[PDB]
């Protein structure tokens, strides 16, 4: 019968690893590098688009940075199509929470929910896991600014600074070196771009090969603003930090 | 629905998927449980390969199931969340239907039953998780410490460890822990739990987590400095 | 739950020494309208059973089809279908009785009153009643609807108890049935002159009589009846 | 070889190996004998024990007042099939006030076993049954194979070393068929038949199991000191 | 019976590759060339009508399809897969949008819905990925004109101009030299015909080429008058004659 | 509107002796003012020395008896031909009845037989399963006519010993089967006189350790 | 791969035969039936000295008149015990009586072969079901994952089973007392166990008509062990 | 019916009449309205005879499984709650039950009122049934915590009698129970006919009645 053709996506190896999760992580390691850095007065999200073309319409393009709600955003590394499935689920979850409790969803709760969905695909159903790793950048009134990551295993952890995708080993070393606790957003912006500039597989880091975003309390009085950077705004910040 | 039998017997009478789930536990960070005369302490390893971590928001290794019971684990982190959620739901369901909080033995039996169910259900793989469940029964001053594992077997322990290099710390506990006279105070119990982790951990900085549970829903997690004082005193006595 | 539309009136029957007799008129009424005049309400099953049905005709036709299908199904993989493993009156009745009670228990009844008349393998007379409620009973005489009120009293004068059955011949029993049908034609407003009669004998087998008529009727005395009390002319 | 992984697969020569392997489980099972006359039908079964401390596994199961069977192979599968027969015999009584014909009981078993040989996921039944009964056409004996094949016979035997008893019945055919109105003599012929399949061991009091049904005899099972008469 | 293939047929290999998606992309590579170019006041999509037999009436086979009045689609790869995707795309435009908001979806959101359908065929049980790459051109009020590519994985990218299929590598190079941000629609059609001639072997005329545009509103194609706000479809398929007229000025 | 229930009349009576039990019932079946049958059995031998009668709506009564007889059959299959005790049968019948709590069997049920000590036993049920063991019980149409008579002549209620004047009761001396059958016949003869649904015939089933015996007596047919 | 309900060429279900191998690896459990009662005893086999041995529950009550010992993958037994307890109590609800030991055992064994592609595999545990009823008296059954159950006068399951069964072959007779049976279980357990038998690593239990099913205290068992040592040293 | 139960220093008394009614007709006069859940638990029956009997026996089976699973006797609070949740499923469906779950557990003597309407109430004194209103008068006026077992049994018996006399749908006989920490003890069946006259003479009460 059908058993003959079943790959068995949800099994342990003799060493106690989940084959498909490990292979999904191998896929993600070839994806464009995404970096998240958390500061005292905000969060930075930086990400590299993969070998683009001159004929790609950049200003209407979105492959890395997505908005979940007004307070929370995500950077993607892996299969974009898979990520959009999860992103729409997360957007719905955030709205369900808001309808139920009349309060914006705490960041961790949203992260846990998505991570639980990913976990399910590794334990039951016989389906391949989502080949996606997220960096969650968000704010709530309990813990303030928060950075999380989740991977196809459904495991999630909190970070001060973190990278996913390609060259994370090199990128994490550079972040661990120059990061300090009393750091500010403007400094974190510079660190993120410098790290990408050194870890990139491309010849040079340009505006057309980047997606960038910040979450700042730099909004008029006690409130939070999400800024998805436009192509011209990425070009300006590259000149300001002295990369181009 | 996906019905495929993943956990099955082999010619030599082994269920490999359940045994490979134990290998996932062996890979997991070390967890230790020690019960004193009037308390139980849960110690947990934090691997220092991950720095730049935000320790405020990172999921803690010890989880409260109810106000009087806690659960720590070794193995796959994502798998543990599913067991903990189920355990927490059952704990409230028990209070709701029977008007008493769960006993530690009952909660352990439930969690172990879930783990077992995933070893002979179609389309699912076993949990790659072993748990240490500790606490005090309602209106009782006797300490309780149980262990579970992927196969679904569970048992009570005077002291026990699970995870990577658990063989070494179990060796330490077997010679150091005396049943006739267990750690009389909280200090003695915590000290013995830290000592046991220092056989394996590496550095005694942010790699050791300690959680003390006392009777009548008195649960507290020690801080870095409080633990560091234990690490200091242990090694100063060792230099002799 | 429904209401009966096209209906059939009384079915009457009785036991005699060697078998059973059953009869029913050929009318299908539509309320007070005597709509259909050629309706057969006695339905033979094999050569040993006749099922007489009163009540809703659409449900009767449904039952008729179930019985026809029952014969077909019994013949399947059955070399003794026309012998030892042929359908018995008791088998046919219990099947219907099962169906009737199940249907009432779903609040969707077959709006009928049924009498299964026949002769068993061992020569024993079979005569049992079942209706829309699933209520069953047996008696030396059985009748449905108006027949219960008018025919039974007349038929019970012939066979009052079990011991009167061997003393009753087929000629006497048929005479009583035919007389009862005449009485029902006098007094039942939803009856017709035309009727069918069936005899199931253990020796002579199944005799099915169609196109019978009520005859020897008394009407002459009507000419003398004038007015409603005081009128003389 | 490559075509024996499941029941849904024919071999290149048109064989169903899983069904043949299920047939093999019957041959490993303990011997049981069936035979009949015109008035009665008899089952004789050699029960098997695990060891000297253990009991002797029951081989005969009652299905109705007028019908029952003996088993050889996987006992749990016999429990499932006998339970099905019990329900079918019972459906016939409750609905039609009719005792189920033995021939029709065989047709139902055939059809139930067949569904397990043509579908994926399931498995064939691993048991052989000998059904006896008395209905409106007299005494009957049936042999059930889990391939689905059901056969009406005067006498037969299934299980280990069953060929010896089957040969005996083939010689005795003309004699035991005529044993009418004599239950004890018909059982004697059955006990003598099953004796042709014995090696080393002999028929003891807790070893032998007998059942009978007939004209004025409900299906009854005899065990223990009740069969000492026939030893 | 029952569909017992409840498990994924597309899975990660040790190298991290999703084999069936790669193989689907290989099928797209073998497919006939199709392209899309975005102008300032319109979009053009084009492809070759590769007729399987001269006895076959190639007019009955439509490679370029209307999805909504302001959105069109063309493909490269497996034709039957494309046909069913068009049926689903047309339906989802109504069920998930028009029946809710009372208007047709914007290009990017319809593309998003099509992409979702193709992603699900890449993860759901007992199915293979679609063996097509789509080029979807469209217009809506707030986003203006747009052109999107959709791959077997479900990934989609917005393009100024692009090509897919047989001679896509050469065609994309050709488009890079000719494309600018000041192109009028007629200029884009001209460039589309030049680009497409390079990949075609045999006959090159209005009967062997299929070409459609997203441009100005066509009130003559609306089918009714009386409602000022309804001005007609922006999608228009060019006729055989209209193509041949532009091949003389080529 | 369709009424799924009916009333087939009839009356039943169960009396328990020291080492026997009787279950009696008239043989008349009726609807409204008509007679369906003058002899339609209402009390049945269900096996294992248990007799049963479900009085009220005949279609429901026949179904319940049919189910209980079936329950006895499967009790033998499932428990090695073990004998179903009267107390076990009663509990089983409760569950048959309550399984239709929201569409009841419209019957009053009585069973009779012997308990495990060999003494006479009668169990009485309501339509939804409440049962209890009794020494004396009449059920059905004329139950209210008969029960007061049995309270007086079986349990000696309101009867005292002469001379004492209400100070000392009449002692509870057991009854024989012959004395019981007299009370049964007089009960039904009296009921037949004053109740229109009672008459035609009387069939009594007597249960002893030896088995189940029957006795039939004619009644007035008016 | 291959079906879960597949027959081998010899006519055996692969999975059932493989589950029997798992039971051979399990700790020893012994049952002895007498006319004064049935005795059940088990090897606890703690994996470490820190493991509180009294929490090892390999002997279990099903009803007041039925007990149960297990051997093999003991986690698999929990749902079987649960079903057994439910069956026993449910029968008491429907029939106002105790349930027959055979009927209870049959109910447990009906679960056994409910596996396929229902649960995904057979049970990896064997059960010794001991009890008493009025019809057949004191009984001992051995319930396997094949769905088969044999009644026994005495039976041993687990790692030291064939060695223990041979010993039970010689020692059992129809006139055994309860006290004699208790010592006999302790004797054979001590013989097949790896570690030295004491009150902490072995557990006794019995079922009598009067007192019902009882698990023995460690103080009570300790005395029976001391009584055993002295009687073996007596000759 | 009339049923009552009350807690006191020495446990809990449970009393009930024995009349069963079918309109004006007295169907039975020997009915057990007290249910034996387990040796330390009792249940009363008022309203639907079949309903009370069936659900409480179902409760009893539920309680026994509890003991097997948990190696421990169920509490009165948990037992009453299982019943309450069981009947709550069938709320509005026509069930008619008025019950009291009486027992002794780790918290001492326990008494819960549970009905088909959904109420579940812990209390020291309860009386349910058509005659409850008559019984409450005697209870409330004579009830103390420091009551002897002898006096307590009489109070519960006398309270039923008061109701049996006045209420037409209450009577027959009185069944008494006493629940201790060592289990429940049955204190006999008392015919109201004989009991009434006895109490009248000894107590002097019921002066208006002639005897
Ligand atoms: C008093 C007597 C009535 O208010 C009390 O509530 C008793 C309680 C009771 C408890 C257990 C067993 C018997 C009685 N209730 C009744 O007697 C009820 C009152 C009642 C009548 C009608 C109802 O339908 C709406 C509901 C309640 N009577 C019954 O339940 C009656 C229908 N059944 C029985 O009497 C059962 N007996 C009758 C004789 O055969 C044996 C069973
Ligand atoms: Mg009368």
């Amino acid at each position: 019968g059908s058993r003959r053709y079943d790959s068995r996506t949800t099994i342990f190896s003799p060493e106690g690893r989940l084959y498909q999760v490990e292979y999904a992580l191998e896929s993600i390691s070839h994806a464009g590098t995404a970096i998240g850095i958390m500061a005292s007065d905000g969060i930075v999200l930086a990400a590299e688009r993969k070998v683009t073309s001159t004929l790609l319409e950049q200003d209407t393009s979105t492959e890395k940075l997505y908005k979940l709600n007004d307070k929370i955003a995500v950077a993607v590394a892996g299969l974009t199509a898979d990520a959009e499935i999860l992103i729409n689920t997360a957007r719905i979850h955030a709205q369900n929470y808001l309808k139920t409790y009349n309060e914006d969803i705490p960041v961790e709760i949203l992260v846990r929910r998505l991570s639980d969905i990913k976990q399910g695909y590794t334990q039951h159903g016989g389906l391949r896991p989502f080949g996606v790793s997220f960096i969650y950048a968000g704010y709530d009134d309990r813990y303030g600014y928060q950075l999380y990551t989740s991977n196809p295993s459904g495991n999630y952890t909190g970070w001060k600074a973190i990278s996913v995708g390609a060259n994370t080993s090199a990128a994490q070393t550079l972040l661990q070196m120059d990061y300090k606790d009393d750091m500010k957003v403007d400094d974190a912006i510079e660190l993120a771009l410098k790290t990408l500039s050194k870890t990139t597989d491309s010849s040079a880091l340009t505006y057309d090969r980047l997606e960038f975003a910040t979450i700042r309390k730099g909004a008029n009085d006690g409130e939070v603003y999400q800024k998805i950077f436009k192509p011209q705004e990425i070009k300006d910040i590259l000149v300001k930090t002295g990369i181009t | 629905g996906y019905d495929r039998a993943l956990s099955i017997f082999s010619p030599d009478g082994h269920i490999f998927q359940v045994e490979y789930a134990l290998e996932a536990v062996k890979r997991g960070t070390c967890a230790v449980g020690v019960k004193g005369k009037n308390c139980v302490v849960l110690g947990c390893e934090r691997r220092s390969t991950l720095k730049l971590q935000d320790t405020r928001i990172t999921p803690s290794k010890v989880s409260k199931i109810d106000s009087h019971v806690v659960l720590s684990f070794s193995g796959l982190n994502a798998d543990s969340r599913i067991l903990i959620e189920k355990a927490r739901v059952e704990a409230q369901s028990h209070r709701l239907t029977l008007e008493d909080p769960v006993t530690v033995e009952y909660l352990t039996r439930y969690v172990a039953g879930v783990q077992q169910r995933y070893t002979q259900s179609g389309g699912v793989r076993p949990f790659g998780v072993s748990t240490l469940i500790a606490g005090f029964d309602p209106r009782d001053d006797e300490p309780k410490l149980y262990q579970t594992e992927p196969s679904g077997i569970y048992s009570s322990w005077s002291a026990q460890t699970i995870g990577r290099n658990s063989k070494t710390v179990r060796e330490f506990l077997e010679k150091n822990y005396d049943r006739k006279e267990p750690p009389a105070t909280v200090e003695e119990c915590v000290k013995l739990t830290v000592r046991s982790l220092l056989e394996v951990v590496q550095t005694g900085a942010k790699n050791i987590e300690i959680t003390v549970v006392k009777p009548d829903s008195d649960i507290v997690a020690l801080s870095s400095e409080e633990i560091n004082q234990y690490v200091t005193q242990i090694e100063q006595e060792k230099q002799e | 739950t429904q209401q009966p539309i096209v209906t059939g009136t009384s079915v009457i029957s009785m036991k005699y020494d060697n078998g059973v007799i059953i009869a029913a008129d050929n009318l299908g009424s539509y309320g007070s309208l005597l709509r259909f005049n050629g309706v057969e309400r006695l339905i033979p099953v094999g050569d040993n059973t006749v099922v007489g049905i009163s009540g809703d005709i659409s449900d009767m036709q449904h039952i008729e089809r179930l019985l026809k299908d029952l014969v077909t199904e019994n013949a399947y993989d059955n070399p003794l279908a026309d012998a030892e493993e042929a359908l018995e009156p008791s088998y046919i009745f219990e099947y219907l009785a099962t169906v009737m009670y199940q249907r009432r228990s779903k609040m969707n009844p077959l709006w009928n009153a049924i009498i299964v008349a026949g002769v068993q393998s061992n020569g024993d007379q079979f005569l049992r009643y079942v209706n829309l409620l699933g209520v069953t009973y047996s008696s030396p005489t059985l009748a449905t609807g108006f027949g219960a009120h008018m025919a039974n009293p007349l038929l019970r004068k012939v066979v009052d108890r079990e011991s009167d059955i061997p003393k009753t011949t087929v000629q006497v029993a048929e005479e009583a049935i035919v007389n009862a049908m005449r009485v029902l034609y006098y007094r039942d407003a939803r009856s017709s002159r035309n009727f069918s009669l069936a005899i199931i004998d253990k020796n002579t087998g199944l005799t099915f009589k169609k196109n019978l008529q009520v005859e020897n009727m008394k009407w002459d005395f009507a000419k003398d009846i004038k007015g409603y009390g005081t009128q003389k002319i | 070889n490559n075509y024996d992984g499941d029941t849904v697969t024919f071999s290149p020569t048109g064989r169903l190996f899983q069904v043949e392997y299920a047939l093999e489980a019957i041959k490993q099972g303990s011997v049981t004998v069936g035979l009949r006359s015109n008035t009665h039908a008899v089952l004789v079964a050699l029960k098997r024990n695990a060891d000297e401390l253990s009991s002797y596994q029951k081989k005969i199961i009652k299905c109705d007042e007028h019908m029952g069977l003996s088993l050889a192979g996987l006992a749990p599968d016999a429990r499932v099939l006998s339970n099905y027969l019990r329900q079918q015999c019972n459906y016939s009584s409750l609905v039609f006030n009719r005792k189920l014909a033995v021939e029709r009981a065989g047709h139902l078993l055939c059809d139930k076993a067949q569904k397990n040989t043509q579908s994926y996921g399931g498995r064939p039944y691993g048991v052989g049954l000998l059904i006896i009964g008395y209905d409106k056409s007299g005494a009957h004996l049936l042999e059930f194979q889990p391939s689905g094949n059901v056969t009406e016979l005067y006498g037969t035997a299934i299980g280990a070393r069953s060929q010896g008893a089957k040969t005996y019945l083939e010689r005795t055919l003309d004699t035991f068929i005529k044993i009418d109105g004599n239950p004890d003599e018909l059982i004697k012929a059955g006990v003598e038949a099953i004796s042709q399949s014995l090696r080393d061991e002999s028929l003891t009091v807790d070893n032998l199991s007998i059942a009978i049904v007939g004209k004025d005899t409900p299906f009854t099972i005899y065990d223990g000191e009740a069969v000492a008469k026939y030893i | 019976m029952t569909d017992r293939y409840s498990f994924s047929l597309t899975t990660f290999s040790p190298s991290g590759k999703l084999g069936q998606i790669d193989y689907a992309l290989t099928a797209v590579k073998q497919g006939v060339t199709s392209l899309g170019i975005k102008a300032t006041n319109g979009v053009v999509i084009a492809t070759e009508k590769k007729s399987s037999s001269p006895l076959a009436m190639s007019e009955t086979l439509s490679k370029v399809s209307l999805l909504t009045p302001d959105i069109g689609a063309v493909y490269s790869g497996m034709g039957p897969d494309y046909r069913v995707l068009v049926d689903k795309s047309r339906k989802v435009a109504h069920t998930s949008y028009k029946r809710i908001y009372g208007e047709y979806p914007p290009t990017k959101l319809l593309v998003s819905e099509v992409a979702k359908i193709m992603q699900e065929a890449t993860q759901s049980g007992g199915v293979r990925p679609f063996g097509v790459s789509l080029l979807i051109a469209g217009h809506d009020e707030f986003n203006g004109f747009s052109l999107y590519q959709v791959d077997p994985s479900g990934s989609y990218f917005p393009w100024k101009a692009t090509a897919i299929g047989k001679g896509s590598v050469a065609a994309k190079t050709f488009l890079e030299k000719r494309w600018n941000d000041e192109l009028e629609l007629e200029d884009a059609i001209h460039i589309a015909l030049l680009t497409l001639k390079e990949s075609v072997e045999g006959e090159f005329n209005g009967d062997t080429i299929e070409l459609a545009i997203i441009g100005d509103e066509n009130p003559d194609l609306l089918g009714y008058t009386g409602i000022p706000t309804d001005k007609g479809p922006r999608f228009r398929k060019l006729t055989s004659q209209e193509i041949n007229d532009r091949l003389e000025a080529l | 509107q369709f009424n799924p229930y009916g009333d087939n009349g009839g009356t039943i009576l169960g009396i328990a002796g020291e080492d026997f039990a009787v279950l009696a019932g008239d043989t008349r079946n009726i609807t409204d003012y008509s007679i369906n049958s003058r002899y339609e059995p209402k009390v049945f031998d269900c096996g294992d020395n248990i007799v049963m009668s479900a009085n009220g709506f005949a279609a429901d009564g026949d179904a319940l008896v049919k189910r209980f007889k079936n329950s006895v059959k499967w009790y033998h299959f499932d428990h090695n031909d073990k004998k179903l005790s009267i107390n076990s049968a009663a509990r089983n019948i409760q569950h048959l009845l309550y399984s239709r709590r929201f569409f009841p069997y419209y019957v009053y049920n009585i069973i009779a037989g012997l308990d495990e000590d060999g003494k006479g036993a009668v169990y009485s049920f309501d339509p939804v399963g409440s049962y209890q063991r009794e020494q004396c019980r009449a059920g059905g149409a004329a139950a209210s006519l008969i029960m007061p008579f049995l309270d007086n002549q079986v349990n000696f209620k309101n009867q005292y010993e002469p001379g004492t004047n209400g100070k000392v009761k009449k002692p509870l001396k057991y009854l024989s089967v012959e004395e019981v059958i007299k009370l049964v016949r007089d009960s039904f003869t009296s009921a037949t006189e004053r109740h229109i649904q009672v008459g035609d015939g009387l069939e009594i089933l007597i249960v002893t350790k030896d088995g189940v015996r029957k006795e039939f007596y004619e009644l007035k047919r008016d | 791969d291959r079906g879960v309900s597949t027959f081998s060429p010899e006519g055996r279900l692969f999975q059932v035969e493989y589950s029997l191998e798992a039971i051979k690896l399990g700790s020893t459990a012994i049952g002895i039936a007498t006319k004064e009662g049935v005795v059940l005893g088990v090897e606890k086999r703690a994996t470490s000295p820190l493991l509180e041995s009294d929490s090892i529950e390999k002997i279990v009550e099903i009803d007041r008149h039925i007990g149960c010992a297990m051997s093999g993958l003991t986690a698999d037994a929990r749902s079987m015990i649960e079903h057994a307890r439910t069956a026993a109590v449910t029968h008491n609800l429907y029939y106002d009586e105790d349930i027959n030991v055979e009927s209870l055992t049959q109910s447990v064994c009906d679960l056994a072969l409910r596996f396929g592609e229902l649960m995904s595999r057979p049970f990896g545990v064997a059960l010794l079901i001991a009890g008493h009823d009025a019809d057949d008296g004191y009984q001992l059954f051995h319930a396997e994952p094949s769905g088969t159950f044999y009644r026994y006068n005495a039976k041993a399951i687990g790692s030291g089973s064939e060695g223990a069964q041979a010993e039970l072959l010689n020692e059992w007779h129809s006139s055994l007392t309860l006290k004699e049976a208790e010592l006999l279980v302790l004797k054979i357990l001590k013989q097949v166990m790896e570690e030295k038998l004491d009150e902490n690593n072995a557990q006794l239990s019995c079922i009598t008509k009067q007192d019902g099913f009882k698990i023995y205290d460690n103080e009570k068992t300790a005395e029976l062990i001391k009584e055993l040592k002295e009687k073996e040293a007596a000759e | 019916t009339t049923t009552l139960a009350f807690k006191f220093r020495h446990g809990v008394i449970v009393a009930a009449d024995s009349r069963a009614t079918a309109g004006a007709y007295i169907a039975s006069q020997t009915v057990k309205k007290v249910i034996e859940i387990n040796p330390y638990l009792l249940g009363t029956m008022a309203g639907g005879a079949a309903d009370c009997s069936f659900w409480e026996r179902l409760l009893a089976r539920q309680c026994r499984i509890y003991e097997l699973r948990n190696k421990e006797r169920i509490s009165v609070a948990a037992a009453s709650k299982l019943l309450a949740n069981m009947v709550y499923q069938y709320k509005g469906m026509g069930l008619s039950m008025g019950t009291m779950i009486c027992g002794w557990d780790k918290r001492g003597p326990g008494l819960y009122y549970v009905d088909s309407e959904g109420n579940r109430i812990s209390g020291a004194t309860f009386s349910v049934g058509s005659g409850s209103v008559y019984a409450y008068g005697v209870l409330d006026s004579n009830y103390k915590w420091d009551l002897s077992v002898e006096d307590a049994l009489y109070l519960g018996k006398r309270s039923i009698l008061a109701a049996a006399h006045r209420d037409a749908y209450s009577g027959g006989s009185v069944n008494l129970y006493h629940v201790t920490e060592d289990g429940w003890i049955y204190h006999g069946n008392h015919d109201v006919g004989e009991l009434f006259w006895k109490v009248k003479e000894e107590e002097g009460s019921f002066n208006n009645v002639i005897g």
